[PDB]
């Protein structure tokens, strides 16, 4: 019950801001934790108790650049015009692309890592917009298949139930 | 309870394991949830039997009782602290041992 | 023929594919009959073939 | 009329399988039928630990 | 199995409690069997004469006892808060479940141990390591309706058993990150119908124990090997590594259905984006299975002179050929099957 | 049919007749696939082709037994689970209700015009 | 289509009987033969048996198809001079020919499906076998990664399309319509990089200059009318979408085909050089069928029918020069009018069928093709011209610096014509100027 927790669409966009930079910030924490928690054991291990705390601030600080450079550019995009659509969203992944660039001083990186991030914010957008769901709770859960109740290969004999179907 | 996935001779002798149907005072009640588990079924049961269920999860595992008895703790240590009760009728009359 | 139904939308659909083959060949006899009448009326088609055009 | 036929047969089993598709729709929601989304749990085991108990209570003494 | 008859009566008491394990209704009937199938199976995998073998048994016995161990801990607490078997909502004990099962099982990102091991096995333990020790974990797995938990496990487990197996030549490394790839499927499946995970690892099985068949045969534990295997018909050995074409996927080889029923089953059930996740990732695993068809898909090679004849066994090749005709013209049998229905 | 009832959809009337193929493609199938494994075997192992038809004609006859009887079990196992969906229909009523048929002179679509 | 298809059936035997490599041919052309007699089709779906049937569309695709691989026997002589594999040869391509033949008669998508997938492991075959250069591997694996990356997701279209609608026949679906975007890129990517697209062409020229002429031929001729036909299927319930997005795909297509167009006037290879003009041609079938123009099907599936036969031709010239030449390019291949005076003929008589050729059926296919992208816009006048203009500049430099000029002066004595070659020319070209005569049996499948 306080301001981290909260999620990125409880608010039309555009309505609210800092919910907006906790909830992306927070996935970017998660990810680059468990990023670092399975880097600095496993490959390139520091050995030191302070370029481990190296190796998580350079994993996750980016990753805080990402959500709050993407955050902020959705937030002017939508801010500027009037109507809410899917480029803002591109522009958003550019930014993110421009703040990989940043990283890794390699503005190829820079550009491509925007459009694959634009083509994953307008798919958001789209499903935001549209509808449907990435991962829904799945309404079709086969537990078995016919005869579930008839393939009851048990050599012990049942003994008589305390439940009737009949109504008194 | 679990079910048995792909079931055969051998869960006979693994189903009879831990049940609470061997001299203990809430097995009844366990036995009234399992009938409605082997009525309604394991998922039917889940929101069918939330009754029964919580009955036999708060007579075993004594959840409710527990947390009755620690609040009737923590407020009397609480009236202490706070100055409302005497340190020398801290305590209430003791049972007699051959009480319960 | 109903929503479901896809036996009458066969027949609906192949009699509007003939109707549609009959109305092209109506307007291409016709572009016939009017084509004949400029090669008929060779140096007075302004005047013959204004109301079939 | 062929056409027609297999037109006719391949609508009747479009429709049996948009209804067969809804049946197991609202059978998966609700868990309600003992065939395909039932998940079997008896209280086969519990009867027969307390029968068994109700037995070893006459054979308690000496 | 082979050379022993223990090592037959170590296979009936790893059957027996593989079957204990997948039938009992509690937890701790299911540990006991966990702690049968292990005991039957650290012997299986233990050779003086192989330096290896006896690390790869230490490593398989680590990973399942620090495995066994957490999986006890967390049905305690199961039963401590939640006094039935089970839980009715889904809490973090159930998670600490589930990830005690992934490591049983090896998927990522608890699959660390599992080709690491499989360089120190021979072909048939390793078969029996990626079947039937798979049958066990994944069935419990079963009883928990957790949907993040194992839909990152899905993707990890796609995406590392796909780009993991480019890097090694040796054929059982090799095999071992392409068993944790079909293990994301079979897991991807165990969330919308347990029938289909059956199909799935039924058949997943029969190309696994098909594949390893002409391995184990003809001891050909590197890719070269393939290279320098002397067929007498180059035909022969183009049709024999067909089966690699089949585990990947391509129709109308067999095994494109279980994949293509796993499709099916989740497109009905309305999952598309882990499905699509999961198109790229077959891909990358035909990708490594097409440099083991490099060494017949050519028809001629510079081959080694000195051997001349290949030697097989009379029963084990005599059962191979009938599956692998079933790995090739298997899609024939899609009207006998009944399961689907 | 002015209505589209469940129950008149699922219950087999008998128009549909059986191909020719119906009741005898899984067994002629299931033995041409064990023959073809015979041939297969036989041309592994380096013998000619028809050269054990011991094995040919055992190998057919597994296949035409089990192709019968794994088509019998499939035809029960569809006429079960039929009847599962007829059962579950007439169960609960009130979800799968009976819906009047709808004609297209009573459908405003849009349709889709190029240019 | 049961008794084409158990035709070749127990055609398939005679690969293991020795010495049967012409009659396997003489009985596939046999069955070429039956298949003309078998016209009667029309609009609907005809011939209906077991789930397979054809409208004129697949009849025209089917007998493409059978005399591809006719000729595709005829063509590759030197499997069976040098017993190289002629089995397992004749094998694949009677096996690929009922691929082809069972995703053509498919009156349910999803055969379709299956087989054209199913159709893509004999083409990686001849592709993996039967080629002559070490970028074989470079050149199947671009083949089935391009196919498989976007034909994967098709499968998931496929399966939410007949959630929606409950079955996967052609008719059926043709009554609904939808209005999503991802099902549309599914639908569509798979057709869009299985026929070439400017931005996805690069499998095709690594398929083709490393493919065998008996492997080349079925990636000229057919297998990218495969996603033409899938399109043919697919444009009639993607209407609405296909509005909201077709201009991306008409200006990607238009512009190239006047690149690619460019491109082949700075190329030295010749079977590269045919391999680019595969996806000019049919750059103008698919900027031809994303208008849903009634002139725009019909003409894009004469100018299918029309250039898959030239194309297959063409490809045939440059494995006879190549024989003989031992390697193939422009500046060793330069005027073999010296050397082979009667090839010439079959040279010009198909290298003008690339282009517009007067009375054969590539002009009459381009000119119905022209009609539905005027009739779209204006503005692809200007990108149409350019087009057919560089189109007629790169395939006469094809003929004109490989048949004329000065010789080598550095190659060796080489074998001249043979009676099989230019029996092979004549039924790539005379097919081209006779189906004219009857181009309704080409032009109109509505
Ligand atoms: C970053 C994103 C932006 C990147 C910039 C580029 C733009 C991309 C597109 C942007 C889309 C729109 C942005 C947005 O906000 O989307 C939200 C949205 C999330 O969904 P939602 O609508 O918010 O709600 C989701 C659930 O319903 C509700 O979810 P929930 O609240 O239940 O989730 C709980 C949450 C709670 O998070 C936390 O509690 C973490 C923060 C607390 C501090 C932790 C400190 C360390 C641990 C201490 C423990 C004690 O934890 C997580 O989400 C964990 C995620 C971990 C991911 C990696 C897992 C690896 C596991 C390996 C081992 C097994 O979409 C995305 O995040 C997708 C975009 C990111 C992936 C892009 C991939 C591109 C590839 C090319
Ligand atoms: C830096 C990396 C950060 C990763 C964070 C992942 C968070 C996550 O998956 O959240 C769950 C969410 C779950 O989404 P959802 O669709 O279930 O969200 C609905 C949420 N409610 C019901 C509350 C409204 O996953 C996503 O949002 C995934 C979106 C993927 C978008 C990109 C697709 C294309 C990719 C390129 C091609
Ligand atoms: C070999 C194992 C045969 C039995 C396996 C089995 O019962 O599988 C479950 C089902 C039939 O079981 P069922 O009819 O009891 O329903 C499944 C319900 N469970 C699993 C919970 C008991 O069989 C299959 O799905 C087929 C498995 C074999 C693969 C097909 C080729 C033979
Ligand atoms: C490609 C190879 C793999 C193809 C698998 C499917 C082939 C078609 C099939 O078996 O359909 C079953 C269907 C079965 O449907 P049916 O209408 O015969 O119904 C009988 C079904 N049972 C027995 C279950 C009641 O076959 C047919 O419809 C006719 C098939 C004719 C023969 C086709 C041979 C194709 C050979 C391709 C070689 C390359
Ligand atoms: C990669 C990006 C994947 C995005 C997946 C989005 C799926 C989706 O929207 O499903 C939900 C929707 C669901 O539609 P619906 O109408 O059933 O919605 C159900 C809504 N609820 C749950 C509320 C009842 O799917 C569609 O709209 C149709 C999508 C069909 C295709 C699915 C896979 C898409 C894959 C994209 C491939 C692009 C081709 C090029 C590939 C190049 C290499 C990557
Ligand atoms: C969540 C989904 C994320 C999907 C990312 C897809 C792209 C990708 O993998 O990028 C990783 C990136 C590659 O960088 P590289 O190709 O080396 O380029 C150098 C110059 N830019 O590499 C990097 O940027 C550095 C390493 C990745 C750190 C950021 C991405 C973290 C993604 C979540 C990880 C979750 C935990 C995974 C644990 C795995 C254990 C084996
Ligand atoms: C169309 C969609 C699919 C495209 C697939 C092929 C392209 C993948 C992306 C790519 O390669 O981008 C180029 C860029 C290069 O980054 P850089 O570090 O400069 O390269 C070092 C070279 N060894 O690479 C990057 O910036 C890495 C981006 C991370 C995701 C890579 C996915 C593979
Ligand atoms: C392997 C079998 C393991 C399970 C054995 C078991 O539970 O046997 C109980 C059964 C008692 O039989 P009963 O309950 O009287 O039922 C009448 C027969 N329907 O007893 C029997 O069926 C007799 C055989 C008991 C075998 C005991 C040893 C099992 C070792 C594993
Ligand atoms: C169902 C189970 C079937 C197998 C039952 C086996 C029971 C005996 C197990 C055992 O430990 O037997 C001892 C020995 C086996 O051979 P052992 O010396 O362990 O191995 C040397 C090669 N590495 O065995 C012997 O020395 C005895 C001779 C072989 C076993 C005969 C009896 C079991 C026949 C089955
Ligand atoms: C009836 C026709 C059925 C067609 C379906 C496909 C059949 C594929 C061929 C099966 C038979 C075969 O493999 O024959 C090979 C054999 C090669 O002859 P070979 O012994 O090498 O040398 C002759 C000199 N001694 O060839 C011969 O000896 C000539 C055989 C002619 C007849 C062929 C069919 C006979 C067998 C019955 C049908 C078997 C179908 C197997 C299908 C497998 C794939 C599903
Ligand atoms: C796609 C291809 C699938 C696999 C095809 C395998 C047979 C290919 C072939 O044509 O093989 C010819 C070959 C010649 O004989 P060879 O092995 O060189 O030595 C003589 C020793 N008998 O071998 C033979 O002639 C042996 C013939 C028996 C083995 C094949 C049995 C039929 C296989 C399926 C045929 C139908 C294909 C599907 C329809
Ligand atoms: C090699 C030929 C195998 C098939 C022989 C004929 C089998 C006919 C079908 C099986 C009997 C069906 C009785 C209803």
């Amino acid at each position: 019950m306080s301001l981290l927790r909260s999620k990125y669409y409880d608010h039309p966009d555009g309505e609210d801001a800092f919910g907006k930079i906790v909830a992306t910030n927070k996935y970017a924490v998660s990810a680059g934790v468990a990023w670092s928690m399975f880097d600095v054991l496993t490959l390139s291990k520091p050995q030191g108790y302070l370029p481990t705390l190296g190796r998580f601030a350079y994993n996750t600080g980016p990753l805080m650049g990402m959500a709050t450079a993407f955050t902020l550019t959705t937030l002017v995009a939508t801010n500027a015009r009037g109507k809410d659509d899917k480029i803002n969203y591109l522009i958003g992944g550019f930014a993110a692309g421009g703040v990989f660039g940043a990283w890794k001083h390699n503005h190829v990186a820079g550009l491509c890592a925007g459009l694959f991030l634009g083509i994953a914010g307008v798919i958001k957008k789209m499903s935001i917009e549209q509808g449907w769901e990435f991962f829904p709770n799945t309404p079709i859960k086969q537990y078995g298949g016919l005869n579930i109740a008839g393939n009851d290969w048990t050599i012990m004999a049942d003994p008589p139930k305390n439940w009737t179907t009949e109504k008194p | 309870s679990l079910t048995p996935f792909l079931r055969l001779p051998l869960t006979d002798l693994t189903g009879c394991l831990i049940n609470h149907q061997t001299y203990d005072k809430c097995g009844k009640f366990e036995m009234k949830m399992m009938e409605c588990f082997e009525a309604y079924g394991l998922e039917r049961g889940k929101r069918e039997c939330a009754d029964l269920i919580s009955d036999f999860q708060e007579c075993v595992g004594m959840q409710k009782q527990l947390m009755r008895f620690h609040a009737m703790r923590n407020e009397r240590y609480k009236q202490w602290l706070k100055g409302e009760r005497k340190g020398q009728e801290f305590f209430a009359d003791p049972p007699r041992v051959d009480a319960y | 023929c109903y929503t479901d139904d896809a036996v009458c939308r066969f027949e609906a659909d192949q009699q509007f594919r003939r109707d549609r083959m009959v109305d092209n060949e109506i307007v291409n006899i016709l572009r016939q009959r009017f084509e004949d009448c400029t090669l008929y009326e060779a140096p007075d088609h302004m005047v013959k073939c204004r109301p079939l055009m | 009329e062929k056409s027609l036929h297999y037109l006719y047969e391949e609508n009747e089993k479009a429709q049996i399988r948009l209804l067969e598709d809804e049946v197991r729709r609202k059978m998966s929601e609700r868990n309600d039928y003992q065939a395909y989304y039932y998940r079997p749990s008896v209280a086969k085991y519990h009867r027969i630990s307390k029968e068994a108990a109700d037995e070893l209570e006459a054979l308690r003494g000496d | 199995m082979f050379n022993n008859s223990s090592k037959i009566l170590f296979i009936t008491i790893m059957i027996i409690g593989t079957l204990i394990t997948v039938t009992s209704n509690s937890w701790l009937g299911a540990w006991m069997g966990l702690e049968i199938n292990l005991l039957s199976f650290i012997p299986l995998l233990s050779d003086n004469n192989n330096l290896m073998s006896t690390e790869a048994s230490l490593k398989y016995f680590l990973t399942q006892v620090l495995a066994s161990t957490v999986l006890l801990f967390s049905s305690i607490l199961l039963m401590l808060k939640n006094n039935m078997n089970n839980e009715i909502n889904e809490s973090f004990t159930s998670m600490i479940i589930m990830s005690a099962l992934l490591l049983k099982s090896g998927a990522a990102p608890f699959h660390f141990w599992f080709p690491n091991m499989m360089e120190g096995l021979t072909w048939m333990n390793a078969l029996m390591l990626m079947t039937w020790q798979k049958i066990a974990p994944l069935m419990l797995i079963s009883y928990l309706n957790i949907k993040y938990l194992l839909l990152i496990s899905v993707i990890l487990s796609v995406i590392i058993g796909a780009i993991g197996g480019l890097n090694q030549t040796s054929l059982r490394k090799l095999m071992a990150f392409s068993s944790i790839n079909h293990l994301g499927w079979m897991l991807s499946s165990l969330m919308i119908s347990e029938s289909i995970w059956l199909i799935y690892f039924f058949f997943y099985s029969f190309l696994s124990f098909v594949l390893t068949f002409m391995f184990n045969i003809f001891k050909l534990f590197h890719l070269n090997q393939l290279f320098s295997w002397f067929v007498n018909s180059k035909i022969l050995k183009f049709t024999l590594f067909m089966n690699f074409l089949s585990l990947g996927g391509l129709p109308p080889f067999l095994g494109f259905l279980p994949k293509w029923l796993v499709i099916q089953q989740l497109t009905l059930c309305n999952q598309y984006f882990m499905l699509t996740l999961m198109m790229m990732s077959t891909l990358i695993t035909l990708f490594f299975y097409l440099r083991i068809c490099y060494s017949a898909f050519m028809m001629n090679y510079f081959e080694n002179n000195w051997i001349m004849k290949m030697n097989m066994n009379s029963i084990n090749y005599n059962m191979y050929m009938i599956m692998t005709f079933f790995s090739i013209f298997g899609l024939f049998l899609i009207s006998l099957f009944y399961f689907m229905f | 049919s002015a209505v589209n009832d469940p129950l008149e959809l699922l219950t087999n009337k008998g128009t549909h007749e059986p191909s020719f193929l119906s009741p005898i493609w899984n067994p002629i199938a299931c033995g041409v696939a064990g023959v073809g494994a015979a041939i297969f075997i036989n041309w592994g192992f380096r013998k000619p082709v028809f050269s054990g038809i011991q094995k040919h004609i055992a190998f057919g006859a597994i296949g035409v037994g089990a192709g019968a009887y794994f088509d019998q079990k499939r035809n029960e196992y569809l006429a079960k689970r039929d009847a599962v969906l007829r059962h579950y229909i007439e169960l609960h009523p009130d979800d799968f209700p009976v819906k009047e048929r709808k004609t297209y002179g009573q459908v405003l679509e849009s349709w889709v015009p190029v240019r | 289509m049961l008794k084409i298809i158990f035709f070749l059936l127990f055609l398939i035997p005679f690969c293991f009987i020795n010495n049967m490599y012409w009659m396997v041919q003489i009985m596939m052309f046999f069955i070429s033969f039956i298949f003309l007699l078998m016209n009667n089709f029309m609009n609907y779906w005809s011939e209906i048996s077991y789930f397979l049937g054809c409208d004129m569309l697949s009849y025209g695709l089917i007998l493409l198809s059978l005399w591809i691989c006719s000729l595709m026997l005829l063509a590759s002589e030197m499997i069976n001079k040098h017993n190289n594999y002629k089995n397992l040869f004749l094998l694949n391509i009677i096996i690929l020919l009922l691929l082809l033949i069972l995703t053509f008669s498919s009156m349910s998508l999803f055969m379709f499906y299956l087989f054209f997938e199913s159709s893509l492991i004999p083409t990686l075959f001849l592709i993996l076998g039967w080629g002559y250069q070490p970028e074989r591997l470079q050149a199947g694996l671009y083949l089935l990664f391009y196919t498989l990356l976007v034909s994967l997701p098709m499968l998931i279209g496929i399966f939410y399309v007949m959630n929606k609608i409950g079955s996967m026949n052609f008719y059926l679906m043709n009554n609904f319509m939808f209005n999503y975007d991802l099902l549309y890129f599914c639908l569509l990517c798979a057709f869009l990089v299985k026929m070439p697209m400017f931005l996805v062409h690069l499998w095709l020229p690594k398929a083709h200059v490393e493919a065998p002429v008996s492997g080349s031929m079925i990636l000229a001729g057919i297998m990218l009318k495969l996603g033409g036909y899938g399109m043919l299927r697919v444009i009639s319930f993607l209407q609405l979408m296909n509005l909201k997005y077709s201009f991306v795909w008409i200006s990607i297509s238009l512009v190239g085909g006047v690149l690619v167009s460019l491109v082949c006037l700075r190329q030295t290879d010749l079977k590269a050089l045919i391999a680019y003009s595969s996806v000019a041609h049919m750059g103008i079938v698919l900027s031809g069928l994303l208008t849903m123009t009634y002139w725009g099907l019909c003409g894009s599936y004469t100018l299918m029918i029309a250039h898959g036969l030239c194309s297959s031709g063409l490809f045939c010239l440059a494995n006879v020069s190549y024989e003989r030449l031992g390697s193939r390019s422009m500046l060793i291949n330069k005027g073999l009018l010296n050397f082979m005076p009667s090839m010439t003929l079959w040279w010009f008589l198909l290298s003008s069928a690339n282009m517009a050729a007067p009375p054969t059926l590539n002009l009459l296919g381009e000119i119905s093709l022209l009609n539905s992208i005027v009739s779209w816009s204006w503005i692809s006048m200007i990108l149409l011209s350019f087009l057919s203009f560089f189109s007629a500049a790169y395939t006469l430099y094809l003929y004109s610096f490989s048949q004329h000029g000065k010789l080598f002066s550095g190659v060796y004595s080489f074998s001249s014509g043979k009676i099989r070659e230019y029996l092979l020319m004549l039924l790539h070209w005379l097919p081209l100027n006779l189906l004219i005569l009857k181009s309704e049996s080409f032009m109109l499948w509505l």
